[PDB]
């Protein structure tokens, strides 16, 4: 009953009003205590104020232009109130949204028009409330994106956003294209799917064209003007409202979709937004919009939304920021970059290198090979140029600068060294050793393998200090994680100065101190040997698939087992036994060992031997091995799919501890994110480190029941499930 | 528990096909109304005002089946206006579930004559016409997993190893078994030929049976294709996660045909016989109600019939004939393998593979099928019991008299 | 009567009202299983596997009251996958029906407890949502003489002499009862308030009660605007040939609310009550189904009440308080005048003139309002009816345990 927060018995005013000649009020948005306008407590209390003015002064006002001051039109909401939103808090939060709604509803039923000038990011509330106006003007600046993102924090759309795409788009197409995934658009593709109705060049234009619009639209449409498709008497939602017998007989088929689209995992967001959407369209605007915010508090109250906005926001500024980034230490631009190495990873370095904006040199054995590199980086361009996404111009630049050689002496003028020759350090040492003297003295010297230590790698360089791992993922032009390892002579300059590289060209760094396995490579490992010590226990190959991805993870690990060569994983058995049968210890080997060893005596390595845990065929996976079970006797242990689960969740998190506590890792948020964008650790338990102080289970919630079902799990199953000293008191 | 619950009329109309059918111009009001009138004729001065129910199965009771068609048929028939009147839904035993309704009413002493049946006009309401709390409300549908009756019976197929030449020899036998009952006879009293306002015929025999099927013409037809739609076959495979992949077997030779039809029983107290000059033919010995996982939905009869042998205090050596809905060949094959059922005494007239399966009517029709044939046979207990969406269960155990 | 029908629980929810309601939001499926998670909270260490069938009445199951809503309940509360569910719909007395029909399913000895009530969300599926078998078909709406309820009781009212202040009167002393109930505290155990996924609190009071009515504010109401459309006065009068013209005193002040609401309850053996520990409550003491005049549709309870009288071997003298559904004004009043029922007996908590009528919930709802009132009056018996569409009739005696 009021467009405040508080109506009984002081923030800052983040809006201004201005009110023309012609009666059109353009409300300015303007949060003093940033550069980015959110929906905290302070916009709320300003656009409850301007809301008010509209009504009182209706008599004198003609149309509404929403605008902002800042280089965004409007972003996100007050992630650090909803992640402390406790389950108590249910109705506060529940009226907040509302109290939002109830704003934006009456700006949409004003009986005038509203226009919204974005002349930048409008992103989650900040969609919402252009959504709560008749007409959405978009400037086709760069760096400008459209959506409702906030399922990718565990939220979804409360201010609106479900309520209205359903409204414009209808349930199917408001859910799979905007919803339920939160895809972010250019402007371009915002006016495509309808999210926005003009574009114009320049954010000049915005505000004298909404007014422009708003005096159009009284002469030609004056019964309509202010007047949502939805608010009219013959409204009829695009495919149909659930009564419809054409959505009737393809409705019952959503939830059992979107289960086979999420594999199972228990990811609650796209769940209750398919609820709030059906459900809405069931019933009037207003009550529609009720039920969105009881959805909403559903979620925000809940631990899985507490997992991901730890994740995917606080962590990942943390990141970007310089949390890991060494302390003090300038920025020492880039000339000339030099990859050694023009195969699978070197390629693609030299492309996000090349994409860019700077000059790569790719070095390789032969010239043909040189250049098999470079022609990775063309298939990916004339697919970029088919999909109508870069130009010629862009595109004819970006190979450019990829200069491929076989010359040693042309690496003259290259200050950074990403090396990716194969995992031979006599090699490495080779191609380092003929280049380090031809490359700057200030110049870096990155490697990218995967086990061979750092500290061995830098032996090779007479400037040690420079020497650092740059550690990409295939493939390198679309996984995000870099993975930068500290060796024990690497600099923190050496350390800034990479951390630098890896913001430049887009992606996501962490820091990592030299270590076996380093910090990915060794916590999968765990997940893919716990899952292989389950077929040798007698569990059915079938149900540990199904554990994998029911999990939550991107592959099954079986069918990732065949990814990974098995004669790999046991190179990295044998290599890490000699690694403790050197040091003076027992290597007490995982019961998986045991599972490999007896499927390459089969001669079942894999996919590349095209024989496996699946069989394959074309070179398309068919299905699983039909003489695995007869092999394990698999049906013979039938434990608890939640076993399973828990089994392959804990080996990681478990191991994920004994790296912070070894001081593998610096913080817990790179251990999050280096989980998530690595190694494909579930989204929902929003990493490796956090699922410890977010389990959630029969025992309860928190760290101590984490500790209660690690060692649950250790009785029934291993000692490897023990949880290390630091998680007790 | 005191009065004992008789049989003394069960009478069912031709089952009308889907495609170009001959009832599908008939209301289903007309299909009960006519064989209100078949009840009349047998006997004439019967005294409709002892009559206090009639209580029909109807699992779409939407449009031409909505308004309690119960009582619209107690008021077209010109019944007395005491007579009653209500519809129920129980899926695919709503028309067994009226019958042990109507003897459970019986028994307690405070109704003494009722009719009881179903009606499902499948041509003109389509399955699904209802709409659907469960599979329209998202909610739901994620929480309890949701799947259709087809993916649930090509999954007990690949469980139970029914091959798609199992399933469809037990197609084969039902269109034979079907066949057989229609030429000797066996249906010449129970099946009641619908007519017209005028008198003319319009169906006296169930057109949806395939007498000349043969093997070969079973092996190529094609899988089912609610089904057809995305999600189901990863949806069951998440609860019954030791299954890699299922095998689909059922196409529409070996699964019940979409038919129009009703049936009606008439059930009483032994008292309302006598009074009322009728002689009793099957007397109710007891019903259960059960079920197994909704995801799985058909195994239900299988705990619903031990729960029925059990109150009656009989096993399975002692019922003479079983009848088990066909609403899919493996459901029939996974119900006879359990309980050890012999293959002589399980569907011996056919089933709905043939014959049809009006949702609504189909469970009241295979009862009087097996009052015909326990007196034809000179036998004396039949068991029946049917599948139901949802994961349900029901049977009914009857003794010639 | 070897096995006895106990009730053990009889709870309901407030009802909301039609236009602006709080339970609009709310899907009907939710409001049955919050009676569900209810009698859970009130009875920790059940074991839900006896429980054998859940029975729900529902006027209009179409769209979120289709699919079997009963199943639904079972499979989206997490009750056993064996407590059926089943839907049924005798017009108004859905509610007291299931509730009959679990007592009857009791007392047979095949089944042992079962939860009985109603669901109806008219806010979300009006009345008419599922069409109708009569008023779909021309022939027979036409030989039937349909003549909606709503005319039916102006016509009670013109052949009984009941004028516009009389019907009033009585209106008013529904909203006087009505809030005198629920001021002093007989609805607080019985009425569980809905509330959302978060705790939070939707409605907990009956929000279409009018407690401030006055005399003057129900003459200033003007007369009910389906009985608009045209030709019902004159069917009706040919049918009642010795009227000469239908007083129209009935308004939306005198006449039952539209409203959402659900109801449940726990009906079981004694040796069922004493397996988990449930203390009984009252006694199903007889049902009874009767009917009269279809164009009236409404002078049903007075034959069911007769019928359920002599059923117990009791008379009106015998019965301490009687609850007749407010469906319409002269419906009540014609039902008091007829069986001399002293005013102190009749409806002493208010009624649906007050408080709604759910269709489907009703009958469930009233009856539990006389096991709370027999238990606060210290009171033996209570005779509960229900007029009913189609002019049948619906009556129950409960005796206090
Ligand atoms: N393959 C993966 O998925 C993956 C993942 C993480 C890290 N890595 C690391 O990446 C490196 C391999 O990169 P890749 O997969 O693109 O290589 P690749 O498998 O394509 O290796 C073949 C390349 O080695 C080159 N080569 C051999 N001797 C050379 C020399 N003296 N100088 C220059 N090039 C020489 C060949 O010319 C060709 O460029 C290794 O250090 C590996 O541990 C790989």
């Amino acid at each position: 009953s009021s467009h405040h927060h508080h109506h009984h018995s002081m923030p800052d005013n983040t809006i201004q009003w201005d009110k023309d000649a012609d009666g059109i009020v353009t409300l300015t948005m303007d949060d003093p205590s940033g550069s980015t306008n959110v929906m905290n407590e302070a916009y709320i209390e300003s656009m409850g104020k301007a809301v008010d003015r509209l009504v009182a002064e209706k008599d004198s006002i003609t149309g509404v232009v929403v605008a902002s001051a800042k280089k965004t039109f409007f972003a996100g909401g007050d992630v650090k109130t909803m992640i402390q939103a406790r389950p108590e808090d249910a109705g506060d939060v529940f009226n907040t949204v509302e109290t939002i709604k109830r704003q934006l509803r009456t700006l949409e039923t004003l009986g005038k028009p509203v226009v919204a000038a974005i002349n930048g990011a409008a992103l989650g509330g900040g969609l919402e409330i252009a959504l709560a106006c008749h007409h959405r003007i978009a400037a086709d600046v760069k760096g400008s994106q459209l959506g409702l993102p906030e399922v990718t924090l565990g939220l979804l759309p409360g201010g609106g956003g479900v309520t209205r795409t359903v409204r414009m788009f209808g349930i199917q197409n408001a859910f799979v294209s905007v919803l339920a995934q939160g895809t972010r658009f250019k402007p371009a593709k915002a006016k495509e799917i309808g999210l926005v109705d003009e574009l114009v060049a320049t954010v000049e234009e915005l505000v004298p064209a909404a007014k422009a619009w708003i005096k159009e639209e009284l002469k030609a449409n004056p019964d309509g003007a202010g007047v949502q498709p939805w608010d009219k008497k013959g409204y009829k939602m695009p495919g149909g409202t659930p009564s419809s017998p054409g959505l009737a007989a393809i409705l019952p088929s959503f939830p059992s979709n979107l289960r086979k689209q999420l594999k199972g995992a228990p990811m609650p967001a796209p769940r209750a937004i398919l609820a709030a959407a059906v459900e809405g369209a069931q019933v009037d605007f207003d009550t529609a919009s009720r039920i969105e915010s009881r959805y909403f508090a559903s979620l925000v109250t809940g631990q899985v939304a507490k997992n991901m906005m730890q994740a995917f926001f606080f962590d990942l500024q943390a990141i970007n920021a310089g949390g890991s980034r060494p302390e003090g230490i300038g920025k020492t631009p880039i000339k000339r970059i030099g990859v050694l190495g023009a195969g699978m990873m070197g390629a693609g370095i030299a492309y996000v290198s090349a994409k860019a904006g700077y000059e790569v040199v790719l070095k390789d054995v032969s010239l043909e090979a040189a250049a098999k590199g470079k022609g990775y980086s063309e298939k990916l361009e004339a697919k970029a140029l088919e999909r109508g996404r870069t130009t010629q111009e862009r595109s004819d630049a970006l190979l450019a600068r990829i200069t491929p050689t076989a010359d040693a002496a042309d690496f003259k003028g290259v200050d950074f060294v990403i090396e990716a020759v194969f995992e031979n350090q006599e090699l490495k040492h080779k191609v380092f050793g003929e280049i380090e003297d031809i490359v700057e003295p200030n110049a870096i010297l990155g490697s990218n393998t995967s086990t061979l230590p750092i500290t061995g790698l830098a032996t090779g360089v007479k400037r040690q200090e420079d020497f650092i791992g740059i550690h990409f993922f295939s493939p390198v032009d679309k996984m995000p994680l870099v993975e930068i390892i500290k060796g024990e002579k690497t600099s923190d300059e050496a350390l800034a100065r990479v951390f630098d590289y890896t913001l430049a060209i887009g992606k996501t760094p962490i820091v990592v101190n030299d270590s076996r396995g380093f910090f990915t490579s060794r916590v999968i490992g765990t997940f893919v040997n716990e899952a292989l010590a389950m077929l040798g226990e007698g569990v059915e190959p079938a149900s540990i698939e199904q554990a994998g991805s029911q999990a939550g993870y991107p592959a099954p690990p079986l069918q990732l087992s065949d990814e990974l060569n098995l004669e790999l994983m046991h190179k990295i058995a044998v290599a890490t036994r000699k690694g403790v049968e050197d040091a003076g210890g027992t290597y007490q080997p995982h019961p998986a060992e045991a599972v490999v060893e007896k499927m390459i005596e089969l001669g079942r390595s894999g996919r590349l031997k095209g024989a496996g845990f699946y069989e394959y065929a074309d070179g398309k996976r068919s299905g699983l091995w039909p003489g695995l079970r007869e092999t394990f006797k698999s049906g013979s242990s039938q434990p608890p799919l939640q076993d399973m689960i828990d089994r392959m969740l804990f080996a990681e998190a478990l191991e994920t501890q004994k790296c912070l506590d070894e001081g593998v890792l610096t913080s817990t948020a790179d251990a999050n994110i280096g989980s998530i964008m690595g190694i494909g650790f579930p989204p929902w338990t929003g990493g490796s480190a956090q699922f410890i102080v977010g389990y959630s289970g029969p025992a309860g919630t928190g760290k101590a029941a984490f500790v209660a079902r690690a060692r649950e799990l250790a009785a029934a199953y291993g000692d490897r499930f023990l949880p290390p000293e630091s998680l007790l008191s | 528990m005191s009065e004992e619950a008789f049989i003394y009329e069960a009478i069912r109309t031709p089952r009308g096909k889907q495609k170009n059918g001959s009832l599908h111009e008939v209301k289903p009001l007309s299909l009960v109304v006519g064989l209100i009138d078949e009840l009349r004729k047998r006997h004439p001065d019967l005294d409709e005002n002892l009559i206090s129910d009639v209580i029909l199965g109807c699992v779409s009771p939407v449009g031409d089946q909505g308004g309690d068609i119960a009582r619209a048929a107690v008021l077209a028939s010109g019944m007395p206006v005491t007579s009653g009147g209500v519809q129920l839904n129980r899926f695919c035993a709503s028309g067994l579930e009226a019958v042990n309704t109507a003897a459970q009413k019986v028994r307690s002493g405070w109704d003494d004559l009722v009719l009881a049946g179903g009606v499902e006009s499948m041509s003109r309401v389509p399955m699904g016409s209802d709409g659907g709390a469960m599979g329209l409300d998202p909610a739901t549908n994620y929480d309890v997993m949701f799947v259709p009756q087809s993916i649930g019976a090509d999954l007990i197929a690949t469980i139970e190893g029914f091959s798609r030449e199992d399933v469809d020899a037990y197609a084969l036998r039902s269109q034979q078994k079907a066949a057989e009952a229609w030429s000797g006879g066996y249906f010449a009293k129970s099946v009641v030929p619908v007519r017209d306002q005028n008198g003319l015929l319009i169906l006296d025999h169930d057109e949806h049976m395939r007498p000349d099927t043969t093997k070969e013409g079973l092996a190529k037809l094609k899988p089912a294709f609610l089904a057809a739609l995305g999600g189901f076959d990863d949806v069951a495979l998440q609860k019954y996660h030791w299954v890699e992949k299922i095998n689909h077997v059922h196409t529409g030779g070996n699964s019940s045909g979409i038919v129009d039809g009703a049936a009606l029983v008439m059930i009483g107290s032994a008292a309302a016989g006598k009074l009322q000059g009728l002689t009793p033919r099957a007397r109710i010995v007891a019903t259960a109600t059960s079920g197994a996982d909704p995801v799985i939905m058909l195994t239900g009869p299988t705990p619903a019939t031990r729960k029925v042998l059990d109150r009656a205090g009989l096993t399975v050596d002692d019922i003479d004939l079983f009848e088990l809905n066909e609403a899919f060949a493996s459901v029939v094959l996974k119900f006879q393998k359990d309980l050890n059922i012999p293959d002589e005494k399980l569907n011996v007239n056919g089933g709905a593979i043939a014959m049809g399966h009006p949702l609504g009517a189909t469970g009241a029709m295979i009862l009087g099928t097996m009052v015909d044939e326990l007196e034809r046979r000179n036998a004396r207990r039949a068991l029946i019991t049917l599948c139901i969406g949802g994961g349900m269960g029901v049977a009914t155990i009857i003794e010639r008299v």
